[PDB]
């Protein structure tokens, strides 16, 4: 078989139909495929699959820790479910619908019970493919929910049950974040079925997957059930309008008979619908079409190959990969912070990159060139004393390790984190002397190898080496009375050590120091010049550059267009000219023997001959370094997992030499504690790295090309697999996630401490403490873990931010020049959909807190005996008192208690200082009871139980738990309240117990009941309906169906898309469902003649 | 319907057209497998660095060592690993014992917490220590 | 502090065994005052915010603070003696550049 679209060869028509799907051609099957590449000059396709698959058979790997962005849901886009609380059964006059002979039962859309309530249960009716596994599941209030408010810092509590009031805000923020995370899904389009039930004739109902979908019809579409009987539910149904049900609108575009998208009326909550709409918008903004992929890869290839990705016209081909430069910069900053001066972290990257260069370059290292050029044996020479033999001994040409050279090349890409130097061992032993033939070769090797290092202080070391070797023969003045000429060369490591006798040539006397003057002039004049080079595809891939323009790559060496026919002895090339200058200098040093007394024989001839052979050695390394190597670096750099991070090279200018690199977490308008990052503690700009000069010199002198090299063919072969195994796109997605997570972290953590970050606050009424560094650190840890599990991450994400004081405001990175000028780069932070959705959830929670099991306000403890059935949640006004009520007593932290003697009533201290007895109406902050729970509990219980003492406890917000009871019997609540008061703990508080009378649909008698705890404001928003199956409620709390929730059904004039956020959520509204295609990355690599 | 398992634990007519014959007479240069093996190593993301950060309980992770000592030890580990990859007894490229006097270098370790205090006693231990010094019990 | 006794102050941790007991001696103001006894009267008249850590100098992120200032039980005499003692060492201090 054959696929003409991509010229691939297959074997199965089924596999042919599967493969044409990646070409946009539907079936007219290995979704594991991530990328599919194929060459044009050979038969060798390459595919990539996820690293977690258990069958790597003839496939490459994708080791990037990519997140899971696209996930689908076929269930109901709802998170609130109605649950019965007190079951009830009542007789009915109509039992079942009747057709010709068969009959069908009646299925109500709502529970048929005495009372029912709304409970939060994320994805309780969903049907997902991949699970975010961050569900928030509440329990009905008749049960205990205390454990959902103590997952956070409540570690060393004094009670297993109960929560710490100082961390409700932290726990609630974490809960809201999980609520947002668990709903990040795409509404999948599914099948339908035309209905002909008389109440909903002609509707197009949506059908859930799995067996027996129609069991869900009663839940989805309330109007489907008729109006058989007289009851709350039947009246509610009679209120609704018929037409708004089932399918509402559909796309014009369709494949086969399946519409592309559809709009449907179905049961759902507005909150999650809005959240998923925002998620859809965010993903849609990242779409990419394959043509710009062609552009990006072609430009990225530096014009050595051309890429083509044919495709068919479509609009639902979603390939989310486009992000902004700011997110890439933020992610790069995070990656840099991850290092933390850990050499073990950085070493593998450099080693692997060096190996990759070694295995892709046409250059070959061959010391036999050196050996043949020297052509010296000198057998049986006990005292050789010959320059050729000594230089061969130093070079040690036969040995082949050359990791130093490739690592030196690789270091250029990471100038900003690691600095390459020459190990101090390579320097002459004990400084050395010009009188030694041994030390001359060390100087030669070191001088010839220095320029390739990234050390900014290399030229000073090069000069100071010869200055050290010349002590006693040739003297120069020292500016500093401390530092002498004999100061070791390898110590001049920082710009502040540069001698003025070197900066200003004129201070070197040509009479007192001819050779030093010449050497200084040579260094000034012929030291290599840095340059620049373009790379990458900024218009599509963005750029992670920070201190450089986005599309440029810095080099310490000038570069030229590639041309193989270049002459070897082209002195225009900077490296060759440098070698020639060094050789000529050593020559001029050695002719007259002014500096080598104690040589018995005139070694001038042999010395000069060896220097000439080295000067004119016809190696091809400088050619490669000037032409080919920059091209290879440009090709590789965009593909790397760690994008390049450079700091500008200045050849000899001193005052602009960089010396320090730091990271900042605070904004520019805050005066805070100076907390420098660890990276600033390095003596050099980056982590020191030592190289071997000998290997670099051997590489520079023993380079050659294959005798049949053709650049086009070689580089096409090199690029094809490297790009076939690319991982850029996963990196882009991860970077977007990282920026999102950082913004979410700052936004949340700003709401539990004092940070001058300008952000609206809506959970201030929730009590909490003032978070310190450790508390914020633990909270940030929980946030980080939640996010990592949400998107199925396993590698680093926000870990470097947790080192110290996570009370941050904004990322920023900067570096410093020697002359004090600093460059500060602050990425332009874009929006964050997750943080905005969390804020919206906070808005809603500020009105719908009862659905989450939180009660707002205060409570009043006091005996009340009566037969009325007013619910505790909504007490009559004439039972409560506030701070602004005549005759009340307010209390502060000073609340000393004095026993009265000889029958005098015991007394307690008012806030104003007056002394009052145990009766009346009081106000306590809850902390006061927490301070002395045992003492107050011992002192007050009798008066509260039998006397006339009532206390209002200032709480702000608190969890609550209900205890339904039959009003027809006697009922005393003293036991529950006493138990609650006993378990008050300096670090914990149990949920507040409330007693509520069960509503009745028929006349009943009443019996006395005794309460002790009532709320201070309305808290029954969670109540849905009472006695739903009966015509009306006779006694007890009464509540009809909350019509305003079903606005689009009950309000005839409401437009279909209207919502009532953020004060009321709707339980029935319009939902859009899609069905997209996510084809793999397809490419065809073509060669360039 | 389809489902995808997670990789991390969670909360819980003739047809032979005349151009399809194969003459695999071309050998790539450089070889495909050779380049693939090299780029496989470069694919791998950099290792995580959890040390010095708090855990689920609130106690920081790491070992109780001086920061400078930790940085030096990490440098030695890097040099040893570098020697290991090059199949040599002594690494030609060393991250330790260089010319530079990097005596002020610091590395993140588990010795110090976020408050700047010492981790001689874990965070949770100190919190329990403090909070239990204030509790009161039932009267005699 | 995880308890409402103080306004989330920072409490210094002593080393060695049986360390909680020190928490009730270091900070007198942390005790609750339910009684009318002499000690509770004395505590009730004191300022609240002057307890625990007062100020610190955190220079490098991820390292120990250079020094801290704290309220705790002590005596002025030994505080002064250790004060002038430290000054003598500070006068003798030198740094690696001079070395």
């Amino acid at each position: 078989y054959q696929c003409h679209v991509c010229s691939a060869v297959l074997f199965s028509p089924l596999d042919l139909d599967a493969h044409v799907a990646s070409h946009g051609l539907h079936g007219n099957d290995i979704q594991r495929h991530i990328t599919e590449f194929i060459s044009s000059w050979q038969n060798h396709p390459i595919v990539q699959v996820s690293a977690d698959v258990e069958n790597k058979k003839t496939a490459q790997l994708l080791h990037a820790d990519t997140p899971r962005l696209v996930t689908w849901d076929a269930g109901l886009c709802t998170s609130f479910k109605i649950v019965p609380i007190v079951p009830a059964q009542v007789p009915q006059d109509v039992l079942a619908y009747t057709f010709f002979t068969s009959s069908y039962a009646i299925q109500s859309p709502f529970p048929e019970a005495a009372v029912s309530r709304i409970v939060v249960h994320t994805r309780w009716a969903s049907n997902v493919d991949f699970d975010r596994d961050s569900s928030v599941i509440m329990a009905p209030p008749t049960e205990n929910n205390i454990h959902l408010f103590k997952q956070l810092l409540n570690t060393e509590t004094l009670s297993v049950r109960g929560a710490n009031p100082l961390m409700f805000r932290a726990n609630v923020l974490h809960m809201l974040l999980e609520f947002v995370l668990d709903n990040l899904y795409l509404n999948r389009h599914t099948g339908f079925s035309q209905d002909h039930t008389p109440f909903t004739e002609g509707a197009n109902l949506r059908s859930l997957p799995g067996p027996d979908a129609e069991k869900w019809y009663s839940i989805m579409y309330p109007t489907r059930m008729g109006t058989p009987n007289v009851s709350k539910i039947c009246n509610f149904v009679a209120s609704c309008v018929r037409n708004r049900v089932g399918r509402f609108d559909r796309a014009q575009m369709m494949n086969g008979a399946m519409s592309e998208w559809v709009d449907v009326f179905e049961t759902s909550d507005a909150l999650t619908v809005s959240i998923r709409g925002r998620w859809m918008a965010r993903l849609a903004r990242m779409n990419i079409n394959p043509t710009e992929i062609e552009w990006a890869l072609t430009e990225c290839a530096q014009g050595y190959v051309t890429v083509t990705s044919p495709y068919a016209p479509s609009v639902n081909r979603l390939m989310p990969y486009r992000i902004s430069n700011a997110e890439r910069q933020i992610s790069q900053i995070i990656r840099i912070m991850n290092i933390g001066n850990n050499a073990t972290v950085i070493q593998p990257v450099l080693q692997d990159i060096s190996v990759l260069l070694q295995r892709i370059s046409p250059l070959q290292i061959d010391p036999t060139i050196i050996s043949n050029t020297m052509s010296t044996v000198s057998e049986s020479t006990t005292q050789t004393l010959s320059p050729a033999s000594s230089i061969l001994g130093k070079l040690r040409p036969s040995n082949s390790d050359f990791s130093s050279f490739r690592v030196a090349l690789a270091g250029w890409l990471y100038n900003g984190v690691v600095t390459t130097v020459i190990d101090d061992s390579s320097y002459p032993k004990d400084g050395g002397s010009v009188t030694s033939l041994e030390n001359l070769w060390d100087f030669f090797i070191l001088a010839l190898a220095l320029p390739l290092t990234t050390d900014p202080c290399a030229p000073v070391k090069a000069f100071m080496t010869l200055a050290n070797m010349m002590v006693g023969f040739e003297t120069i003045p020292m500016d500093n009375q401390i530092y002498t000429q004999s100061r070791r060369a390898s110590a001049f490591s920082t710009p502040h050590t540069w001698p003025r006798c070197f900066m200003n040539i004129q201070l070197i006397s040509p009479i007192d120091a001819p050779i030093l003057r010449q050497w200084a002039e040579i260094i000034h004049r012929y030291w290599p010049n840095p340059s620049q080079i373009r790379y990458g595809a900024p218009n599509v891939f963005g750029s992670a550059n920070l201190f450089t323009p986005p599309e440029v790559l810095l080099l310490p060496i000038d570069h030229q267009p590639a041309n193989v026919t270049t002459p070897t002895l082209d002195f225009t090339n900077e490296l060759t000219n440098w070698r020639a200058r060094v050789c000529e200098l050593m020559k001029n040093l050695v002719d007259n023997q002014r500096y080598q007394p104690g040589w018995t024989q005139s070694l001038v001839s042999s010395m000069r001959g060896t220097l000439d052979k080295l000067k004119l050695i016809k190696s091809m390394t400088p050619m490669y370094l000037q032409q080919l190597a920059p091209v290879e670096l440009a090709v590789i750099a965009p593909m790397l997992p760690f994008p390049p991070f450079q700091v500008p090279y200045v050849r000899l200018d001193r005052d602009r030499v960089p010396t320090m690199v730091g990271v900042t977490r605070q904004s520019r308008d805050t005066i805070t504690q100076p907390a420098l990052s660890l990276s600033t503690t390095n003596t050099t700009v980056g982590v020191p790295l030592a190289l071997d000069a000998r290997a670099i010199t051997v590489a520079l002198l023993s380079g050659k090309y294959p005798p049949d090299l053709v650049t086009n063919v070689w580089y096409a072969d090199a690029i094809y697999p490297m790009y076939a195994d690319t991982e850029v796109f996963s990196n882009l997605q991860r970077d977007m996630i990282t920026c999102e997570a950082v913004q979410t972290l700052v936004t949340l953590v700003a709401q539990i401490s004092e940070t001058q970050y300008p952000v609206d606050r809506y959970l201030d009424w929730i009590p909490s403490l003032r978070a310190s560094a450790a508390t914020a650190a633990t909270f940030a840890e929980w946030v980080n873990t939640s996010m990592k599990t949400a998107f199925d991450l396993s590698d680093m994400l926000l870990e470097p931010l947790l080192s110290g004081d996570p009370r941050m405001t904004q990322l920023a990175i900067q570096y410093q020049q020697y002359n004090g000028r600093t460059f500060n780069i602050i990425p332009e932070m874009p929006g964050s959909v997750i943080a905005d959705c969390v804020q919206l959830t906070a808005e809603v929670f500020n009105h719908e807190y009862n659905l989450f099991g939180i009660a707002r306000g205060d409570i009043i403890i006091g005996r009340v005996q009566s037969t009325h059935l007013w619910s505790p949640l909504a007490p009559p006004p004439d039972l409560v008192f506030d701070r602004d009520t005549p005759g009340v007593h307010i209390f502060g932290r000073d609340c000393r208690i004095s026993f009265g003697m000889n029958g005098a009533a015991p007394m307690i201290r008012d806030e104003t200082g007056l002394m009052v007895p145990f009766e009346g109406n009081w106000i306590f902050p809850l902390a006061l009871w927490q301070m002395n729970t045992r003492y107050f509990n011992q002192q007050f219980d009798a008066w509260i139980k039998t006397g006339e003492l009532r206390i209002r406890i200032e709480m702000g917000a608190y969890p609550y738990m209900l205890h339904y009871y039959d009003p027809r019997q006697y009922a005393n609540a003293w036991n529950l309240t006493s138990a609650w008061l006993e378990e008050i703990t300096p670090t914990s508080i149990p949920s507040v117990p409330f007693m509520v009378p069960i509503s009745s649909d028929h006349d009943i008698s009443s019996a006395p009941a005794v309460q002790y705890i009532i709320s201070t404001e309305y808290n029954d928003r969670s109540l849905f309906c009472t006695n739903s199956s009966s015509p009306q409620t006779i006694a007890g709390p009464d509540k009809h169906i909350p019509v305003e929730r079903y606005n689009i059904l009950t309000n005839p004039d409401a437009p279909p898309t209207q919502i009532q956020l953020p004060e009321v959520v709707d339980l029935y509204n319009v939902v859009t469902r899609y069905a997209y295609e996510t084809p793999p990355i397809t490419a065809v690599v073509m060669g360039v003649p | 319907m389809k489902r995808i398992p997670r990789k991390t634990k969670g909360k819980s007519p003739a047809t032979t057209e005349p151009g399809t014959s194969n003459r695999e007479q071309y050998k790539a240069r450089p070889g495909i497998a050779s380049v693939q093996r090299a780029t496989e190593s470069a694919e791998m993301p950099m290792k995580n660095n959890d040390e010095g950060t708090p855990d689920k309980k609130g106690n920081t992770k790491g070992d109780l060592v001086n920061e400078h000592s930790e940085a030096k030890d990490e440098a030695d580990e890097a040099t040893k690993k570098q020697a290991k990859d090059t199949d040599k007894s002594k690494a030609q490229v060393t991250y330790s014992d260089t010319g530079i006097n990097n005596a002020n270098e610091l590395s993140r370790s588990g010795n110090v917490d976020n408050e700047g205090g010492s981790n001689q006693k874990p965070m949770s231990t100190r919190i329990a220590e403090a909070t239990s010094a204030i509790v009161s019990k039932h009267p005699a």
